RNA sequence: AGGAGUGGAGCCUGCGGCUUAAUUUGACCAACACGGGAAACCUCACCCGGCCCGGACACGGACAGGAUUGACAGAUUGAUAGCUCUUUCUCGAUUCUGUGGGUGGUGGUGCAUGGCCGUUCUUAGUUGGUGGAGCGAUUUGUCUGGUUAAUUCCGAUAACGAACGAGACUCUGGCAUGCUAACUAGUUACGCGACCCCCGAGCGGUCGGCGUCCCCCAACUUCUUAGAGGGACAAGUGGCGUUCAGCCACCCGAGAUUGAGCAAUAACAGGUCUGUGAUGCCCUUAGAUGUCGGGGCUGCACGCGCGCUACACUGACUGGCUCAGCGUGUGCCUACCCUACGCCGGCAGGCGCGGGUAACCCGUUGAACCCCAUUCGUGAUGGGGAUCGGGGAUUGCAAUUAUUCCCCAUGAACGAGGAAUUCCCAGUAAGUGCGGGUCAUAAGCUUGCGUUGAUUAAGUCCCUGCCCUUUGUACACACCGCCCG
RNA sequence: GGUCAUAACCAUGUCUGGACGUGGCAAGGGUGGUAA
């Protein structure tokens, strides 16, 4: 594969996870339209990234 | 379409006429403080918006500058009469008018001053009026006979990717002098993104960034409003 | 690990050497089919002859029987250049003559310079603030470890918070019977009438099949077109990992990686004054380095580089069958395009008419290898087409040293390549054709495009080279160094 | 508690190369015009 997650990623990640913290699921697709919603995203593709990144935080916080 | 020419040669003739014009004024109006034109045709007129700094200049007396350069352009492209048009127009913020802020450059320089000095007072100027940084350079012979480089920065910059064709604007300028010339060139970062023009669209330098906004309460306790 | 070659042969083309009136010139991984440099003239810098002034402007002089311009014929001359001379009119103050002053130059200097480009360097590198440590040059931040393609992250920590490059981005490719809408795009449906054959059930009718004209105020948008959107996230599952960052396999399905563009700090005495009316200085300037005629840049005892075609039978030859994509085009510069169709000619080609500013016309671009059947027979053979004789066409003002093309004849080396060495991992190598660029005439070149389509690897630091740490140094012009008798 | 080995040869360099000097902050302006 190759390719770790840049730090533009787990910095703002951090941030929407934390003040948005009810507002997950657990599912990809929902936390994706979320974020496209409580806050401007400048790309598509980099809202593609930054969700599937709070998805995984929020399997662990749980734990 | 008798007697012009194809589409395919169509946006060539007219990219031509667009450069020509470019350069001709460049030479004529660089010291009453160009920053280049905006041409548009609209029915049965040519607009010629000839965008400068300082409008005073531009006139001269009698609105005489603007009639000796409408004369010449009716017969050098062999417009007839009542086609071309010029007008004027003042631009406001000119420290982020890298073209015209590169001949004052110019002209302090030939004005005979030391390169550091001139360089530093143009910088602060363009930051000062609002900008994400700026940069010069100067590049050529003084002190010696060997060439050197002198840059001076400030701010924010970038030089990678596509944000380069919306977010700088780039000049270059020769300036001459009685021994050897000296290259010019001037590079500033412009500072409009989400609020404001509209223009700039959301990317940001080089980390791009999300806004998040906050609220996240509850209060909730069995009630019932009945309306 | 392998594939195909180069180095051998012939030819094309660039470079050196040699010759020569001149064979103009830059360039020696990062020069050498490079200067988009395929030179007939032109280009043109070169060589040999001749002509021209287009020497502004200033000051003084000349001077209206006059400053001054041009020329018939003869001589002279490549020349019908009144160039020069003979001969003698015309023009009318624009000039001419002297001096001052410039002006032009593909003249020189890329080690006087700007701009642009190449390379170091395509790898992951780079810096300041405040604070800390040192008398200081400096150092820490910028890291023991894990991890990544990555100064990519996790984590640790006298540093903390940041910036540039990296990714992000843009373009491009692979996924939509969803959305938007189509006589310059199609399909389907009949209506068909017409042609056609029984071609199929049947009989030949009728029904159906095959395409074209006919099609519509028909129906539709799967196919073609181009816009907005959606889709892909290590997301899910199982392993593995500090259980962190991630990694491997698998499900789902199109696997997160299809290919480019853009690209940092610092540097080079790298290339370019022959792109520049960018430019310093020097040089030359009327017996001109600025124009015409014609010649050369192609001259050959050698040497070297990029390529092209071959050495056959997995072939050649002659018939027959059958499939594409990127483009381009007169109306532009001072003058020119792409071509259908009809006719004439073996061929090259000529000739008569017509369309196209272009999803409309050329062109449903009916291309090649491929495919099928004849002939040749292991033979320097019909493989190979070098060299060369004779003849016909086209472009141009002109084709001689043969511009290009065609016809018949001529029929060389070469029998798979020594020492060495190049390039390449999936629609990739290799085979194979087409369009663009240059272009009056012309690609063995270069740049794009399709078609056919493998083997071999899933690694390593052995060689060559590059990044990081530790260590040693008499090195810093940096080992292409320094230094001893 | 823990296991792993064999070093040939290899010399020299035509070289007349590096832009660094003094803390300036500092344009400072509006006749036309709908009304007038």
């Amino acid at each position: 594969m190759g390719r770790v997650r840049t730090k533009t990623v787990k910095k703002a990640a951090r941030v929407i996870i934390e003040k948005y913290y009810t507002r997950l699921g657990n599912d990809f697709h929902t936390n994706k339209r979320v974020c496209e919603e409580i806050a401007i995203i400048p790309s598509k593709k980099l809202r593609n990234k930054i969700a599937g990144y709070v998805t995984h935080l929020m399997k662990r916080i749980q734990r | 379409m008798a007697v012009q020419i194809s589409k395919k040669r169509k946006f060539v003739a007219d990219g031509i006429f667009k450069a020509e014009l470019n350069e001709f004024l460049t030479r004529e109006l660089a010291e009453d403080g160009y920053s280049g034109v905006e041409v548009r045709v609209t029915p049965t007129r040519t607009e010629i918006i000839i965008l400068a700094t300082r409008t005073q200049n531009v006139l001269g007396e009698k609105g005489r500058r603007i009639r000796e350069l409408t004369a010449v352009v009716q017969k050098r492209f062999g417009f007839p009469e009542g086609s071309v048009e010029l007008y004027a127009e003042k631009v406001a913020t000119r420290g982020l008018c890298a073209i015209a802020q590169a001949e004052s450059l110019r002209y302090k320089l030939l004005g005979g001053l030391a390169v550091r000095r001139a360089c530093y007072g143009v910088l602060r100027f363009i930051m000062e009026s609002g900008a994400k940084g700026c940069e010069v350079v100067v590049s050529g012979k003084l002190r010696g006979q060997r060439a050197k480089s002198m840059k001076f920065v400030d701010g924010l910059m970038i030089h990678s990717g596509d944000p380069v064709n919306y977010y700088v604007d780039t000049a270059v300028r020769h300036v001459l002098l009685r021994q050897g010339v000296l290259g010019i060139k001037v590079k500033i970062m412009l500072p409009w993104d989400p609020s404001g023009k509209i223009g700039p669209k959301k990317p940001l330098p080089d980390h791009v960034s999300i806004v998040e906004p906050k609220d996240e309460i509850l209060p909730t306790t069995p009630i019932s409003e009945q309306k």
